[PDB]
RNA sequence: GAGUUGAAAAUAAGCAGAGAUCCGGAGAUUCCCGAAUAGGUCAACCUUUCGAACUUCUGCUGAAUCCAUGGGCAGGCAAGAGACAACCUGGCGAACUGAAACAUCUUAGUAGCCAGAGGAAAAGAAAGCAAAAGCGAUUCCCGUAGUAGCGGCGAGCGAAAUGGGAGCAGCCUAAACCGUGAAAACGGGGUUGUGGGAGAGCAAUACAAGCGUCGUGCUGCUAGGCGAAUCAGUGGAGUGCGGAACCCUAGAUGGUGAAAGUCCAGUAGCCGAAAGCAUCACUAGCUUAUGCUCUGACCCGAGUAGCAUGGGGCACGUGGAAUCCCGUGUGAAUCAGCAAGGACCACCUUGCAAGGCUAAAUACUCCUGGGUGACCGAUAGCGAAGUAGUACCGUGAGGGA
RNA sequence: AGUAACGCAAACAUUGGUGAGAAUCCAAUGCCCCGAAAACCUAAGGGUUCCUCCGCAAGGUUCGUCCACGGAGGGUGAGUCAGGGCCUAAGAUCAGGCCGAAAGGCGUAGUCGAUGGACAACAGGUGAAUAUUCCUGUACUACCCCUUGUUGGUCCCGAGG
RNA sequence: GUAGAGAAAAUGCCUCGAGCCAAUGUUCGAGUACCAGGCGCUACGGCGCUGAAGUAACCGAUGCCAUACUCCCAGGAAAAGCUCGAACGACCUUCAACAAAAGGGUACCUGUACCCGAAACCGACACAGGUAGGUAGGUAGAGAAUACCUAGGGGCGCGA
């Protein structure tokens, strides 16, 4: 029942809030990815979870810009800029417990 | 005059894959205050500075490259004076 | 170990073909074809390649485990042997009779399992839950 | 190539005899001669390769006639 | 409709009757190389001012030069480009071989190579056959027929018309003339052959026939579902054997410890589609259209036909050599014409070249789905039942277990 | 046929050690050979053969505890060294252009193309396996930053080199 | 400095300059570096500790100055960085650009292991063979020949 769920909450959401929304959770995703290295007990169902969750919100972005009515070509040029405006933020989630601690 | 245009177009949060925890790295980080992280082959030196100086926080001194020969970037991050290494080892999970 | 071609067919997605087959995990049944002819049980676990079923107290087979760690201590356990689904028939312990199993449609807008020589219905609407909970 | 633009000429293939029968492969081609054509409605001459008997075609239906059934424009001539 | 996270166990965690894994339809993403296309390169990289290069398209701009051409700038989900087994069309086009040698001839317009397009292509609506009787576009099969012929009359090559079948389908345009212009163009009219059309007058008018957005329709395809009927005995296992029963619109098939109509999946039979695809019907609409009389003055596809030469191809090798198609050169006639009827001329018959386009019957298998097999069963069958175009060999084309 | 051979006529010897097993593996002591190499380093090439631990089926012309062999786990750090972000030679491709059954051939600007031009770093230390690369010392190029000083600078073009 | 269409350049006339060149050398870098030994431990492998003197003469290059000379005929690459500069064209313009001496800061990809007079490349082999370049110690010797040696590396993967 989580996806269905999920997926009401993104469709309501706005664009700048979908880009924001992803990066945190990509983020996330990194911490994730050093905890495994440090044999540190997690999760593996988590990757899974994390990286569908951006998938979905992806999907969902690029499905509204096709009733915007924009094609592959604009598509793929709006992301490369998009990628190139990137700035790494610190994860919100575990590094601003390592800056409060 | 432009947009500065990264080398590649990659996304930041795939470049540091992760540390490489190893007998020989762990002396590394005691000596030289340097970090190691095996990194996305297309992944530069610039983009490995911006990375990890935002993403714990840490001025980094210099970065030295290296590509395996199993064609896996692998970076040593040495840190600068001030912040210690052991810190970011503790902070990590990877105990000296 | 498994033999080269008797490994597991595939589709072109990669993903294996399963047999469909006639029962699930809580049944019971009894076992018409095999040593283990004319016995009574009920199924653990079942797998939907080879369409090959495993029954508690059924097929047991005396195996010899060797653990060697830092001493030699070695053990002899017996474990169970799937047996082909098509040796089985689902068992009604109520008139104590195995019988075919038919489909038949319930009221609620269901599709349940039902034996054909009683008529006595098979499938409990929580019988998963029930299952999930063991 | 060894074509005329204008009536679309080609060589022609063809053997060679001898009196002892023996044949030959062997090329007839176009006459062709590079001229300059006095084009009136463009006050201006044109530079062309052209068969002969697109010459004469010009002398009789006029070179906007022919260019035009060639599809060639005089212009970018 | 119950368990699941490929082969593929094990471990770790999840996701799951508010329906997972799974199956089908439509979308989304698709790094780098490759047509490769921002510029470069030693394919899978580098450099970047971040760009679909170039050719067509739309717009702005406007060299030598007045109009123009070229160039410059910009727009644009932007037409093309590449790949593709055999079949097919076009272009180039051999030789070994046969002739018991060989040169004309044969092999053969075959292979190969290049280019091109399609699911078929090509051909195709008589300037055709025929013979004094008739046919009525093209293609393909049978037959005529190894007949007529061709041929160092050697080796060899080899028709057609009548006849039988498969399959059927006929259409657009140029010119005369009338409109608009200075043109070049555009709009109407007009398309046929025992002649038509333009011209000039008088009649008929409503049905018929052909094409087709939109849409519930019909059917089929792409997931599925329901689906009859058995027991015990017999030495590892029974489907075999002996002994009892039953179903059949189902006794196809595969599996099951051992050969099964009745154990499993199925089969007959019967139900099923939100989405996309396909053939069909309907679908507003779009198209067309007749009839007679007078007039030889106007048109009826020109560097064309033909002629002279040089060849090619037609079964037909220059021969008496028609018909067909090309180099060089000359060069007509418009229906009181012109071409064909195997040199040529007369007469008659048949037809209307120099503008296009068109479905089916036929060819094929890199394949997809069903089916069958007096087909193979590990030296066989594909080169390949395991890393198979792999290992290995070769600078490379290539070889290849 | 258990025959020929075991790939130079630099040469081995002994004592210990490990080990189920030693002419062959390790160490020590002698002896002997090369030394314009049989030394150290770098281009090309090879491609993980390098290092550590384990192994001794096959490979090794005998042996084998060993190995360039097999199994697991590591290892290559650069503003200055070598190439690329610079320039051109031979040569290559070649917009337009000329020619050519087709494929293509020639050819101009352009662009490629080092074996050459241009261009900035050395000593010591660490070191199972890297070091002009990591550490400590002094260095040097190219950018950016400030102060000051001027007002035109930039490319195309003309030249010296 | 002038002159010619003439900025720079080339070219012609006028003028100012006795020094110039560059290996090497002195000094800093550079010493509490390095190092003979000495002390102590030995997992007896290696390790911690303290360290004297650190100059002179004579041989002498095939290396350096050096594209320096002298001679010869066979007559000995291009382009960029670099230095200089008016007109023509394009573009950019004020705290914008350029010019300077200090000061701080900043630092693109790819190679980097190992072998390389070879048991790892090229020779089908752990094959008496081929494979560009660099460095060039001692005694004798004309010598990079030869003989015997250092550094360093080896005793030729069958023995008796
Ligand atoms: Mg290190
Ligand atoms: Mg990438
Ligand atoms: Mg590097
Ligand atoms: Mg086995
Ligand atoms: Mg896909
Ligand atoms: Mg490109
Ligand atoms: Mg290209
Ligand atoms: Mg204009
Ligand atoms: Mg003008
Ligand atoms: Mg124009
Ligand atoms: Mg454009
Ligand atoms: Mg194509
Ligand atoms: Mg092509
Ligand atoms: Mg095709
Ligand atoms: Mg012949
Ligand atoms: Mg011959
Ligand atoms: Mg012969
Ligand atoms: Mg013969
Ligand atoms: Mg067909
Ligand atoms: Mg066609
Ligand atoms: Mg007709
Ligand atoms: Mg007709
Ligand atoms: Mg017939
Ligand atoms: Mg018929
Ligand atoms: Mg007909
Ligand atoms: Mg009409
Ligand atoms: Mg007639
Ligand atoms: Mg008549
Ligand atoms: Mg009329
Ligand atoms: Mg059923
Ligand atoms: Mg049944
Ligand atoms: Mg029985
Ligand atoms: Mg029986
Ligand atoms: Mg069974
Ligand atoms: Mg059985
Ligand atoms: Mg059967
Ligand atoms: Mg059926
Ligand atoms: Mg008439
Ligand atoms: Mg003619
Ligand atoms: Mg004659
Ligand atoms: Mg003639
Ligand atoms: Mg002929
Ligand atoms: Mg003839
Ligand atoms: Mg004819
Ligand atoms: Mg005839
Ligand atoms: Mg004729
Ligand atoms: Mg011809
Ligand atoms: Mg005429
Ligand atoms: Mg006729
Ligand atoms: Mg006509
Ligand atoms: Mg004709
Ligand atoms: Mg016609
Ligand atoms: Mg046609
Ligand atoms: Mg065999
Ligand atoms: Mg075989
Ligand atoms: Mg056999
Ligand atoms: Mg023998
Ligand atoms: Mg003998
Ligand atoms: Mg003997
Ligand atoms: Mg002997
Ligand atoms: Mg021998
Ligand atoms: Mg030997
Ligand atoms: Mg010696
Ligand atoms: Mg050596
Ligand atoms: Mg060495
Ligand atoms: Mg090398
Ligand atoms: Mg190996
Ligand atoms: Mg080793
Ligand atoms: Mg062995
Ligand atoms: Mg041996
Ligand atoms: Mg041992
Ligand atoms: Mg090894
Ligand atoms: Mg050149
Ligand atoms: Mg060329
Ligand atoms: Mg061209
Ligand atoms: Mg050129
Ligand atoms: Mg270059
Ligand atoms: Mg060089
Ligand atoms: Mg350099
Ligand atoms: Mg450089
Ligand atoms: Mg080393
Ligand atoms: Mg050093
Ligand atoms: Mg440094
Ligand atoms: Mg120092
Ligand atoms: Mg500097
Ligand atoms: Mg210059
Ligand atoms: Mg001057
Ligand atoms: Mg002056
Ligand atoms: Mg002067
Ligand atoms: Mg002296
Ligand atoms: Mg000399
Ligand atoms: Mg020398
Ligand atoms: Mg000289
Ligand atoms: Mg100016
Ligand atoms: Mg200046
Ligand atoms: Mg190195
Ligand atoms: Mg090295
Ligand atoms: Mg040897
Ligand atoms: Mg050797
Ligand atoms: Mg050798
Ligand atoms: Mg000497
Ligand atoms: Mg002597
Ligand atoms: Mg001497
Ligand atoms: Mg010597
Ligand atoms: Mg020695
Ligand atoms: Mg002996």
């Amino acid at each position: 029942v989580k996806k269905e769920d999920e997926l009401k909450e993104l469709r309501t959401k706005t664009n700048e809030q979908l880009n924001e929304e992803i990066l945190q959770l990509k983020g996330e995703l990194f911490m994730l990815r050093l905890q495994r290295s440090a044999r540190e007990n997690f999760k593996p169902s988590d990757f899974g979870r994390m990286r569908k969750r951006v998938a979905r919100m992806l999907t969902v972005k690029r499905e509204r810009e096709i009733e915007q009515g924009v094609g592959k070509r604009l598509s793929r040029k709006l992301d490369k800029a998009w990628k190139r405006s990137i700035v790494v933020r610190p994860p919100p989630s575990l590094k601003k417990l390592q800056e409060k601690a | 005059k432009k947009l500065k245009y990264p080398r590649r177009i990659l996304d930041v949060y795939q470049i540091l894959q992760s540390p490489i925890i190893t007998e020989a790295a762990i002396k590394n980080i005691a000596d030289e205050n340097s970090l190691l992280f095996t990194v996305d082959v297309r992944a530069d030196k610039k983009m490995i500075r911006e990375a990890i100086s935002n993403f714990f926080g840490v001025k980094v001194r210099k970065v030295n490259t290296l590509i395996r020969p199993d064609g896996t970037k692998k970076a040593y991050i040495m840190l600068n004076k001030e912040y210690n290494a052991s810190e970011l080892a503790k902070k990590i999970g990877i105990f000296p | 170990r498994i033999k080269r071609w008797e490994r597991k067919d595939c589709k072109p997605n990669s993903l294996p073909k399963l047999h469909k087959m006639h029962v699930k995990v809580g049944d019971t049944v009894k076992v018409i074809s095999g040593g283990e002819k004319g016995k009574i049980g009920e199924i653990s676990k079942i797998h939907k390649h080879n369409s090959t079923v495993i029954i508690k107290d059924l097929n047991l087979k005396t195996k010899h485990v060797k653990s060697k760690e830092e001493g030699e201590q070695g053990q002899i356990i017996k474990i169970e042997a799937a047996i082909h689904s098509s040796n089985v028939m689902l068992y009604s312990k109520e008139q104590e009779v195995a019988s075919r199993v038919g489909h038949k449609i319930l009221e609620d807008g269901r599709k349940v399992r039902y034996l054909i020589k009683t008529g006595e219905i098979v499938d409990t609407p929580d019988r998963w839950k029930e299952i999930q909970n063991k | 190539r060894r074509i005329c633009p204008f009536t679309g000429k080609k060589s022609n293939k063809a053997n060679r005899v001898s009196h002892s029968n023996h044949k030959t492969k062997r090329l007839q081609f176009v006459n062709l001669q590079y001229k300059r054509v006095w084009w009136e409605a463009g006050k201006r001459f044109v530079k062309l390769r052209l068969s002969t008997k697109a010459l004469k075609t010009i002398e009789k239906n006029g070179l906007d006639a022919v260019a035009k059934k060639a599809g060639i424009d005089l212009r970018k001539e």
